[PDB]
RNA sequence: CGCGGGGUGGAGCAGCCUGGUAGCUCGUCGGGCUCAUAACCCGAAGGUCGUCGGUUCAAAUCCGGCCCCCGCAACCA
RNA sequence: AAAAUGUAAA
RNA sequence: ACGCGUUAAGCGCGCCGCCUGGGGAGUACGGCCGCAAGGCUGAAACUCAAAGGAAUUGACGGGGGCCCGCACAAGCGGUGGAGCAUGUGGUUUAAUUCGAAGCAACGCGAAGAACCUUACCAGGCCUUGACAUGCUAGGGAACCCGGGUGAAAGCCUGGGGUGCCCCGCGAGGGGAGCCCUAGCACAGGUGCUGCAUGGCCGUCGUCAGCUCGUGCCGUGAGGUGUUGGGUUAAGUCCCGCAACGAGCGCAACCCCCGCCGUUAGUUGCCAGCGGUUCGGCCGGGCACUCUAACGGGACUGCCCGCGAAAGCGGGAGGAAGGAGGGGACGACGUCUGGUCAGCAUGGCCCUUACGGCCUGGGCGACACACGUGCUACAAUGCCCACUACAAAGCGAUGCCACCCGGCAACGGGGAGCUAAUCGCAAAAAGGUGGGCCCAGUUCGGAUUGGGGUCUGCAACCCGACCCCAUGAAGCCGGAAUCGCUAGUAAUCGCGGAUCAGC
């Protein structure tokens, strides 16, 4: 659903949603850093190189919107508008202000000579100003949690090494170290992910049963 | 790598066939692979003596193995025992009536397949690989050759990224087929790894 | 399966078709002559040492 | 509500008046060049024209209404 | 008197 | 060091200015000046393990000069388009075994994948084993035999062969080569690592280069020689020289091909003859072709011209002339090149299993893409017959002239040959009459149908030929690209290596 396929090779960057059963737990362990030592394709004399990548698989997020506000808390406010207007403005409370109590946002509309139109214009600007505003809280968390997760700098970033000139993949966190590799590099990922999951759980019980 | 074997080169221009015998079409391969197994046995029990050359020739069944050594007090054995028991092991695994034909080297430091074997164990026993050459040629040249060259290859007592170095003195016109020369491998088989000692003596363009 | 197949290319078969060539000296299967019972290299190799009768380098 | 504007192969533009007429530029995929990439040369791929319903024998097109996008007055003494 | 570039390990 | 050298950067002295690692910085701050633009004076924090000066060695240049390469030019024939062949990517799948990656991976290791080969796959089995030295041993006894299960391998299973040192009155002799049966050393690995290696190759490149010795120059890395003039395919020479020589290379010596002869005189040969019985068959003869050893032949050796020398440029005669053409032959080195899977080899691993065996599948898969390649579009061509002309090779496993069966491949009958004797044997183009008349064709021969031969235990996957129906795309190929300078390209045929068969 998003991809930057940078000249050669790759994919400089790729996003994709995986749909099915148990998609989380069977890839929720991949998030982190992936060191790789081989002689790159970009190379002109037999030198090995320690490049790397950042896996960041985040779960599914269901999202929300009640059919808008609680008019029971809402504080409406009529008052004489401020400015130039004379007898049908100094003498006509055409200005509105509305206040959402449990959140805290206040908006007002001395925007137009009506009142009903300023009323609604307030009650849909404050539509955005509450939900379109809270969507920041969504992204802020998304962004921050992906950043801690993905891990920034590289090569020193642990988790899993893929050594090609010896054909040995090692996962650091639970310490598998099988010199199979490539088969996983074909797709056979399991002679690897299953070890960590048991290992992950082995100490899971040692938490409130310890 | 490109330089070709100096023997197979003059194979019929100077040096001779180690095997000197005629054969029929469906019998060549039979009394070959049998007859090659002889030098397999001979090298197993004559390195201790100086096996530089074998001349395995054949009559009708009748073989005539003639060996060339350093100082054949080895094949002498207890008076005449190894000369016996070898011919007693020669025919013993053929079916064919063999012979105790044996002869020796005039001067040793003038035989490549010999000169090498000295070195490739001299260093298989650790010794200074450089000066084991510069003096090796120097023995050969004080042994009145016309030229000499020695080659080792692989981990020289160390150096993981292994090297191939050499020293040589005198004349060594390989590309000239006229020249009588001499070549023989030898295998350095040390703890850390295995090398390979080549050797060349130019004896005189006959 | 190394040795277990040079020893089983020499053993008596189950048919006249499971019969096949094996380099007696090296152990090849492809590029093994009938004339020598040899592989292209063992042929090549020993030849240079004159240990193969009458065969000199060709030139014509 | 009210006036008027444009929605069309992934991006950006013609084709609407005058009713049968998918155009250009990138971009894309696939062939070359080059040690390699771009540049560059050579072929192809790709949209029921916002959307309901409309009139004609047919709708990019003529035609009414919400769905969008966009300038858009609303003077309120 | 034509034409850009080559990351990061001896 | 480069260089300076009475026009000092020499040897001396007097006096001023200035420097004390790179960046930060000629900045910031303060002061001074200026219309402004700016100028003068001029720090530090931080930061790095260097910045820099000359000089040597190479590499590199969209620098020069001088040569060369089928490099371009000149010319002829291709691929890129089609269909098939085979190879690789991809994808794929139970696996689709591994490795090769720009020239220098891609009809590559494969010079023979149905089983085999076989490393892959699935499922049946194996546990001191398929193989090697051995050990204690329940006991043996070469072993011909023989049975039920199952796809086989294997689990089980019933028969004694009653032999084998040396003497058992004897009723046990004990041992023994192999052997069965347990157990201790075990083997076994195509498992990883060519970036731990040997060996062998590939390549720039058969390029004309690389160096060493002493001497000499230079504080030194280093230079000199190897540079320069001519010259050649060439570090090939000749001259010249602070050089004199030396090694590795090029040439050269070696092999086919061209000329000539000595020799050899069948199983080949046939000019003359008897022949004649229709004739190289008989006698006949090595004279010629043939075969295969030993040889000569060319040396700028001869002449006009040019240079001092090397050498060059022309014809002369000669089969051949400045290297006559062709092969083999790959310098110190480079590429962290290829190969642990041919093999060897230090490590690391696997040990009722990565090892060991058989059955079947797969290595031949097809939404796709490039390599090498066969076959074509046709009239210089396609078809039917008559019909000549080769050459290197192959085989008493076999090569199969022959009659027979036939539409055929083939089949059954066999005569020779251990092969200069007898076979594979028609070499195709070509030649000669017919034949077609310009069309998706009597081109082209893909695709598929029905029926057959052949070899294997057996052609579903998955074989190669034979016969009849089927007769596709293709009407000369975009961009681009490829081979090749004389018996060469082009085009036609034939043989062999691996090989049951292909
Ligand atoms: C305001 N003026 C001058 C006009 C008159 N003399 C003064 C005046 O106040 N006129 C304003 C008075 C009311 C008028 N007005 C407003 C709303 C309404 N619904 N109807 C109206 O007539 O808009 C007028 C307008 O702008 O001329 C200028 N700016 N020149
Ligand atoms: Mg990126
Ligand atoms: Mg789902
Ligand atoms: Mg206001
Ligand atoms: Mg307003
Ligand atoms: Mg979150
Ligand atoms: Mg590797
Ligand atoms: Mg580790
Ligand atoms: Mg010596
Ligand atoms: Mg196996
Ligand atoms: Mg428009
Ligand atoms: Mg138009
Ligand atoms: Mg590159
Ligand atoms: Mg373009
Ligand atoms: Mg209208
Ligand atoms: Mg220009
Ligand atoms: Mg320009
Ligand atoms: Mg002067
Ligand atoms: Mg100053
Ligand atoms: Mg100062
Ligand atoms: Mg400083
Ligand atoms: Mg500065
Ligand atoms: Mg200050
Ligand atoms: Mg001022
Ligand atoms: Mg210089
Ligand atoms: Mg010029
Ligand atoms: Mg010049
Ligand atoms: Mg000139
Ligand atoms: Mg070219
Ligand atoms: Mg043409
Ligand atoms: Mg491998
Ligand atoms: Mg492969
Ligand atoms: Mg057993
Ligand atoms: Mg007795
Ligand atoms: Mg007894
Ligand atoms: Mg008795
Ligand atoms: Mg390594
Ligand atoms: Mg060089
Ligand atoms: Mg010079
Ligand atoms: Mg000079
Ligand atoms: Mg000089
Ligand atoms: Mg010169
Ligand atoms: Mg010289
Ligand atoms: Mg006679
Ligand atoms: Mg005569
Ligand atoms: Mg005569
Ligand atoms: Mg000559
Ligand atoms: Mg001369
Ligand atoms: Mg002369
Ligand atoms: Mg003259
Ligand atoms: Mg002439
Ligand atoms: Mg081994
Ligand atoms: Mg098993
Ligand atoms: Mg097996
Ligand atoms: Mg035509
Ligand atoms: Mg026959
Ligand atoms: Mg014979
Ligand atoms: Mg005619
Ligand atoms: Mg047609
Ligand atoms: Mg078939
Ligand atoms: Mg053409
Ligand atoms: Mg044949």
């Amino acid at each position: 659903m998003s991809a930057s396929e940078g000249e050669h090779g790759g994919y400089k960057e790729i996003i994709a949603k995986i749909s099915g059963d148990g998609v989380y737990g069977r890839l929720k362990f991949e998030s982190g850093g992936h060191r790789v030592q081989r002689v790159p394709a970009t190379e002109s004399q037999g030198r090995i190189h320690t490049s790397a990548c950042t896996v960041a698989v985040m779960p599914e997020l269901p999202d929300a919107e009640l059919p808008d506000i609680n008019p029971a808390d809402l504080r409406i406010d009529t008052f004489r508008s401020s400015g130039a207007g004379g007898q049908h403005v100094n003498t006509t409370d055409s200005a509105i202000r509305i206040t959402h109590l449990p959140t805290g946002i206040v908006v007002e509309c001395q925007d137009e000579r009506s009142q009903h139109k300023n009323k609604a214009k307030a009650l849909s600007v404050l539509g955005a100003r509450i939900h379109a505003a809270e969507m920041a809280k969504r992204q802020q968390a998304e962004a921050s949690t992906r950043r801690n997760l993905l891990g920034s700098g590289d090569r020193s970033d642990r988790n899993r090494t893929y050594n090609f000139p010896q054909g040995r993949v090692t996962d650091h966190r639970i310490n598998l170290t099988l010199y199979r590799l490539d088969e996983v590099m074909e797709g056979k990922l399991d002679m690897l992910i299953e070890p960590i999951i048991q290992e992950h759980q082995a100490d899971q019980l040692a938490a409130l049963s310890e | 790598g490109n330089k070709i074997h100096p023997i197979g080169f003059r194979l019929g221009i100077t040096r001779d066939w180690e095997s000197r015998w005629y054969a029929g079409k469906k019998q060549y391969r039979h009394l070959l692979l049998e007859d090659q197994r002889i030098r397999g046995l001979l090298e197993k029990e004559l390195y201790s003596a100086g096996l530089a050359r074998v001349d395995i020739e054949r009559a009708a069944d009748n073989v005539a193995v003639t060996v060339h050594v350093a100082k054949p007090g080895v094949v002498i054995g207890r008076g005449g025992e190894r000369i016996r028991v070898l011919r007693e092991e020669l025919a013993k695994l053929t079916g064919k009536n063999v012979a105790l034909n044996v002869q020796e080297v005039q001067n040793p430091n003038l035989s490549a397949p010999l000169v090498a074997q000295r070195v490739a164990e001299q260093i298989e026993r650790r010794f200074a690989v450089r000066r084991a050459i510069k003096q090796a040629v120097q023995r050969v040249m004080e042994s009145g050759a016309k030229g000499a060259k020695v080659i080792v290859s692989g981990r020289i007592g160390g150096a993981e990224q292994a090297r191939t170095e050499w020293a040589a003195q005198g004349r060594v016109p390989l590309h000239t087929l006229r020249a009588n020369i001499d070549y023989g491998f030898a295998l350095a088989r040390t703890t850390y790894g295995v090398l390979g000692v080549k050797a060349y003596i130019f004896l005189g363009e006959v | 399966a190394r040795k277990a197949l040079i020893e089983k290319a020499k053993r008596t078969p189950k048919f006249k078709v499971r019969a096949y060539t094996r380099c007696v000296r090296c152990g090849r299967a492809r590029s093994v002559y009938r004339f020598f019972g040899l592989c292209r290299i063992c042929l090549r190799e020993l030849a240079h040492k004159g240990q193969l009768p009458g065969v000199r380098k060709a030139s014509w």
